[PDB]
């Protein structure tokens, strides 16, 4: 065919049927040429192994980048508190690694590490030392945020945000050129570390999915099969997203479950094993570099009891409520950023938010602590060896009020910040903030339950389930359940979320409470709204995304959504023969239609096929260059084989999809979703009457929802 | 590498003596309660009780991995910032690709910064 | 509409589109009636909770039945060895559980338990005692097998077999009335316990899925939404299959992965959470009943090393090989059963197979021991506390040859027996036999590798990976990997299998070796054939199952598969008006077409709709009963509103799927697979020209 | 150990098996 045929413009959905057919034709050619020569056999073998090789490369790159990002983010976050003069490449934990001056009270206390007050003021303690530490913390946070936003602006503006919404849209068939490019990969990798160091209420776990998808796209470019075909590249991107989730949470099974559940609009069977393999490879790499097995390992000696389900369900409810609230708040805030002028100053916005978050973060310990470190600490179970402040009250009696007040202040702070932080134009994620909020809430709830059990053991439930004077209640389990509930409420993810949380925990005993809390949070959120944060952001950005949840009214008919309608003039049509090249070029220029139907005759209106505008113009230009005398006067014949007429039957889909006008539009939406149809030609009495496009379907869905 | 490996024993408070942590660079077989702490506060008969309450681990790390990751990340960030300064000040087939990317990043920056509403 | 309209005959596929439309119409009706009264609101709330309630009931029933079956099977299997006089209701382990006469050499040696020789011969040891134990073991195996096959034949013929292939066909739209009925459920449970007791090379884990599916169907009958609509019932059946796998292996996540990967033809997103929840519920019930949280818990102190991947890969290959062989052997044997006269005597075949199995199993310890128990023993790591014969050689030097010879004999016996034991007319599962074969092979390979490491530690790989004089090798890990490889090769399950093994053994650290072995086994099996055992059995049985792998020839076009073709007469069409009831009934009787097209005129051949033959006859009879004077002379008008003509437009499909003749057949198979259509009407120039059906596509694919 | 669980499972399984065999015998002989 003509070079460039079968390609799509930027921001254009792909026709899955046509892409599949192109893949089948390429397979025909490659398989046929195998017997021609041994080199053809080697090429065919490489094509057969192209999928395995691409998933392996994607997993390796995802693991390497995830490990680098994690280590760099940890070091940069620890830079704010102070510096290690002996080893500038060591964070606070690594600087105090070999120190023998450590004490039981302070594990990270060593003369090697020097706080900024010690560097400048020279005093580790004192009002001036605290003032200087505060000022330097704010300064470092602002510097990191400004660097991240500037790098996003100058090089990769698409690098901002989690990217899960745009990945979901892309896997549905949408095309966003440059989203998965080299520049976006590099800039996002750097700015993720920068933003995480800045201390903003965001996480790097979610954006790792987009990073992995970028790696997968770059690797798909190497293999011809996955480069020519958009659907094949999207399968590779689903595998890449699974690998990204795996590296983010160390959960390969959870990664595959998330990829199937959320991002992958179409999930063939072979994608399942490919995604699992890629996730395993990436996790193995991360374990090879990042350690220096379970990131959030928990040791709750007492098993979860049935009555504990009641508090857990409450956490679930909370996980839903906040979730819904956030989906109502952030979107609105984001919407304002699109309508008001405060979105016209993105660097100023990020700098301001970093200033406020650092200012409100330094005073409190939990808020100042890194979000991932805070989640880990909240997950840890209290023990005699532990010196955590959270358990101080348990040591005192067995200040609880002081710890609960600090946790509540941290919860309020994080909840307020996360709304503004998401939508800010640096690589940000919702997994870590939501997990931190839910963990704080669960720790508060678990502390309350433990206090109730210890103070009141006469209650029959407490006495029967827990021995008198026994610490059956484990705050870490409650924190885990709260984190799972909040994440399920905000994301509306049920199975992938539960499996990811279990893998990150490393314990299968807590599957039932986690599922119960996630189900309760999802149900509460659905009561307050059936759209998740990712779906809500997709709708806010107005991307062409079609979902199974959306449906049309029974009164809607294919005639109603037909493009020509009444006010619109008759849809552009192309006569099979007796038409000049100039006519086709003028029609292409005049109309923005993705494609034009080709009919046997203008009066007959008997459809022959569908000619895409891109394919038509590409073929016309290539024929003009190839063959002389094509000044536009020569006619074009779409029928099967001096004027030297141009032939455009090759670029014509000889088998266009067709539905009848009295067909309910519900069936049309089902066909579009199942077959991934770009357009469908509504014909009456065997003659063309109109066209329904996926864009038309989305527009009428938006009108109904609006 | 001594700094890469150590063995640490953390003991919670026992009777009169409060909790204490003792660290030393020794091998796994040498890594144990009686070797890491020398001498100990508790008496001889209670020494076993204190060790049982105490918990010991042998820890190892790969300082080279952290060093290389930090160094390469810093080098990439510095090169990116130098290129940013080049674009901000100096700029006013590889070259063809770079100019094409300049146009593409201008387009993406207009979509993502100026409007925030990219529909097509 | 007319009562009975939209129903499907036995052994007939459903059209997912009509079922979805019916479900949405019912949803609209319920939502509209909600405001009418408070009781309507309560009914709608119950309808909303119908899915959760039905999956909960399915999970509870699956867990209870799985626990019951497991305990009864254990007790019955221990029945063959002997009886516990002090407790006629404990098995061998339970009888000696509290005995103080237990010895280190024999853990299950107690006086309360008495072997049949003690009951009859009176001497625990001696040639006569051994002979009497032998004959009593054979007799008990024969009795159990005969009773199982008799119960299968007399009451529930569908109880025979694992049922996973039939569940695949059902979840693809096929209908087998009675497969998921109460009779099938009960007979399947009883005969599963009996067959496992008999000692045949079969397992209850796979058939537990079908038990769960039967429970799910029975519960679906309770809730109107899922009973009325076939697709909704199939979603419940997918959840039931997930719960069944969960109870079978205590692997909820693995159960959902199996449901998505293998049995569920269409898997909606909501069904994902429903299946996982049902699996967790069923696992909770099983944990509450069967124990008295990992069935095959393993403790491998030494982590797997990179070099060990090479033996694991080898195991993979072996699995694949065996896999292929079985899919080439069993099917053939099964085909012989369908072609020859030994299939006319299923009871005799079952009895003979049980006799041979018991006779060859008693002499050897591994084969005599229950297959699940043998797998568990193989998975356990050798240690000083362990007194297993497999590790005796390790206790000696550190008879290996004798233990390896016994393991090889057990492997050969199991491989031969599984070929003749799968497909017989009793509930049989391939999971346990495949796992046992792979575990024996992996244990042999691991013992060999341990011997190589110990004898030759000078090798740089062994010295670097393993300290000199250290038991780095773990035979239990190799057995686990071999079992996973064999199961993957025979079933061609990749992710669900790996997660199921991980949850069955609780070992996440060994995920990578299992993945590698399963991938290798699947790839060799594909080299020998892309179809697994279940797909091969579906093809052998002749069920109408369509898979994504199947595709048509590239010169094929819609016209080629069109029903009328050339030799066949023009496909029957119904005139919209001026057509009699008698003539429609005569057309229904004349042809066995699933449905006839309805055209506005014979000459024009303009398709108006598609009226199902079953729906047409039901409507005609119902109208005859309802309205007098319909003796067949009255005309039938399919057009929109003395003769009092019958109106069949309601039962007519106003918008049937249509595809142009020039359309390649492969586009048509993609359409059919995606939308699950029963038939599509090929029309040329806007006029009906032919009809393609799911059966036409399946027949043409089979011919190719 | 949960002796009562094995108790009930074994007893009810035996009862159901006996009932099924009795029904089979009746169908074989009594039903004719
Ligand atoms: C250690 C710390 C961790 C760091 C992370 C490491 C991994 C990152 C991967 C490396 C990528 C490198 C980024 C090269 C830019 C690129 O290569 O950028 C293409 C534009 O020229 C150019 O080289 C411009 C290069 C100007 C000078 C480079 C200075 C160097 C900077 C200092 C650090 C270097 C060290 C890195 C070592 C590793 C345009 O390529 P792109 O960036 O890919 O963007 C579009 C997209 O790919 C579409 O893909 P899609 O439709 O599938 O989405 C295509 O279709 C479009 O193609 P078109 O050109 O025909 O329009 C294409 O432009
Ligand atoms: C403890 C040990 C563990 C054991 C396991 C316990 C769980 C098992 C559940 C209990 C079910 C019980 C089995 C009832 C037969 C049934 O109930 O059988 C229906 C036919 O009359 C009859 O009762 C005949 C009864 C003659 C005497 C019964 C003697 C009693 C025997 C002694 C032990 C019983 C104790 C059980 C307690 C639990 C026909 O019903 P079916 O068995 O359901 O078969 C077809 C299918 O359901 C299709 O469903 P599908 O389209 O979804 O595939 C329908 O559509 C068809 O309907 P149609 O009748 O209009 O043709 C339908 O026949
Ligand atoms: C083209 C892309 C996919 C290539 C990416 C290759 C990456 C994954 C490679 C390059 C260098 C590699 C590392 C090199 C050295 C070691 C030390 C060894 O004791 C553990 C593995 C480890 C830490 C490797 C892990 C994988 C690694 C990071
Ligand atoms: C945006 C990110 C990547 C930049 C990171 C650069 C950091 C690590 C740099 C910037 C300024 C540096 C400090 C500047 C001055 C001194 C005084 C000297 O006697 C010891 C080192 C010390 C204390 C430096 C440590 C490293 C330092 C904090
Ligand atoms: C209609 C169907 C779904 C109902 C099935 C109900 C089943 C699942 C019920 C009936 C009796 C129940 C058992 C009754 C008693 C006990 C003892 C308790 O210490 C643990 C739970 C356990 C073991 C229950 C498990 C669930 C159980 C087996
Ligand atoms: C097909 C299955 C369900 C039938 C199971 C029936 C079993 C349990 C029955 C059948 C024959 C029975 C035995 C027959 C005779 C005796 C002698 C008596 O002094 C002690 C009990 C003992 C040893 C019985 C134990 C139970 C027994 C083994
Ligand atoms: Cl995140
Ligand atoms: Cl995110
Ligand atoms: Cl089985
Ligand atoms: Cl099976």
């Amino acid at each position: 065919p003509i070079p460039g045929v079968g390609t799509y413009d930027d921001f254009h959905t792909i026709d899955w049927v046509r892409e599949k057919c192109k893949d089948r034709e390429r397979h025909r050619r490659i398989n046929s040429k195998k017997k021609e020569s041994a080199w053809e056999m080697t090429k065919s073998l490489y094509d057969a192994w192209s999928g395995w090789l691409v998933v392996t490369l994607t997993g390796l790159a995802s693991g390497a980048l995830a490990g680098l990002i994690d280590i760099a983010a940890d070091w940069m976050t620890d830079l704010k508190e102070g510096i290690c003069l002996s080893a500038l490449w060591y964070n606070h934990e690594q600087c105090c690694w070999g120190s023998n001056e450590t004490t039981f009270e302070e594990r990270d206390k060593c003369p090697q590490w020097k706080t900024w007050a010690e560097l400048i003021i020279g005093q580790a303690e004192g009002p001036g030392s605290y003032i200087m530490n505060y000022i330097m913390y704010i300064f470092w946070a602002l510097s990191f945020a400004f660097l991240a936003v500037s790098l996003v602006k100058v090089f990769a503006p698409y690098a901002c945000g989690s990217g899960i919404p745009e990945i979901k849209t892309i896997l549905s068939g949408f095309i966003i050129r440059g989203y998965l490019g080299k520049w976006t990969l590099m800039i996002k990798t750097i700015t993720l570390v920068l933003a995480v160091a800045s201390g903003l209420s965001l996480g790097k776990e979610g954006p790792l999915v987009h990073v992995a998808c970028c790696c997968g796209n770059i690797f798909s470019y190497l293999f011809p099969k996955y480069s020519t075909n958009e659907a094949k590249k999207r399968e590779v991107l689903s595998a890449a997203s699974a690998a990204g989730v795996s590296v983010a949470f160390g959960a390969p099974i959870g990664g595959v479950l998330f990829s199937l559940e959320e991002v992958s609009y179409y999930f063939p069977l072979k994608t399942l094993w490919r995604s699992f393999f890629a996730a395993l490879v990436a996790a193995f790499v991360l374990r090879s570099i990042n350690p220096f097995l379970v990131l959030f390992y928990v040791e709750y000696h007492t098993p979860w009891y049935l009555f504990e389900l009641f508090p857990f369900i409450l956490l679930g409810v909370f996980g839903g409520l906040w979730g819904a609230f956030f989906i109502r708040a952030n979107i609105a805030w984001c919407r304002r950023r699109k309508s008001t002028k405060f979105g016209k100053y993105p660097v100023l916005e990020v700098i301001i938010v970093a200033a406020i978050t650092a200012v409100i973060a330094f005073p409190n310990p939990y808020t100042r602590l890194n979000t991932s470190e805070l989640i880990k600490e909240l997950f840890t179970d209290c023990g005699p060896l532990e010196s955590s402040s959270l358990c101080d009250y348990r040591n005192d009696m067995n200040g609880v009020y002081s710890a609960i007040w600090q946790l509540c202040l941290a919860l309020i702070f994080k909840i307020i910040m996360t709304v503004f932080t998401f939508g800010i134009k640096v690589p940000s994620g919702l997994f870590i903030p939501s997990m931190a909020i839910g963990a704080i809430a669960g720790r508060i709830v678990g502390i309350a339950v433990e206090q109730l059990a210890y103070y009141h053991h006469d209650w029959f439930i407490f006495k029967e389930w827990c021995e008198v004077g026994a610490d059956c209640i484990t705050p870490g389990l409650y924190a885990m359940v709260g984190a799972a509930a909040c994440l399920g409420g905000v994301t509306r993810m049920t199975v992938s979320l539960v499996v990811i949380v279990f893998e990150l925990t490393g314990g299968l005993e807590y599957i039932v409470p986690l599922m119960a809390a996630v189900m309760t949070s999802k149900w509460v959120g659905d009561a307050f709204g059936r759209e998740g944060i990712y779906e809500a952001h997709i709708r806010l950005n107005g991307y062409p995304f079609l979902d199974a949840k959306e449906e049309f009214t029974h009164t809607t008919l294919a005639a109603d959504v037909m493009r020509p309608r009444r006010n619109d003039p008759p849809l552009a049509v192309l006569t099979q023969d007796n038409m000049t090249v100039d006519d086709i070029e003028n029609m292409i220029n005049e109309t923005s239609y993705n494609g034009f139907p080709v009919i046997m005759s203008k009066e007959s209106q008997r459809l022959v096929g569908f000619a895409l505008r891109r394919d038509l113009t590409i073929a016309i230009e290539s024929a003009r260059k190839k063959q002389e005398g094509i000044v536009g006067s020569s006619r074009v014949c779409f029928a099967q084989h001096s004027p030297r007429p141009l032939k455009l039957r090759s670029i014509l889909d000889m088998s266009p999809f067709t539905v009848t006008d009295h067909t309910p539009m519900e069936i049309v939406v089902d066909i579009f979703r199942k077959l991934g149809l770009r357009q469908c030609l509504v014909t009456h009495n065997g003659r063309l009457l109109g066209i329904i496009t996926k864009k038309d379907i989305l527009r009428h869905m938006a009108q109904t929802a609006n | 590498s001594s700094e890469d490996i150590r063995c640490k024993c953390i003991c919670p408070p026992y009777r009169n003596i409060s909790g204490h942590i003792y660290n030393q660079n020794v091998s796994q077989k040498d890594c144990n309660c009686l070797h890491v702490v020398e001498p100990m506060p508790v008496p001889g008969h209670d020494v076993e009780a204190y060790c049982l309450l105490c918990e010991c681990r042998y820890e190892e790390r790969s300082t080279t991995t952290i060093k290389v990751i930090i160094v390469i990340y810093l080098s990439v960030v510095g090169a990116l910032l130098l290129y940013m300064a080049f674009l901000m000040l100096v700029d006013p087939r590889v070259e063809g690709a770079q100019q094409r990317w300049k146009l593409q990043v201008q387009e993406q920056r207009k979509t993502v910064f100026d409007r925030h509403k990219m529909l097509s």
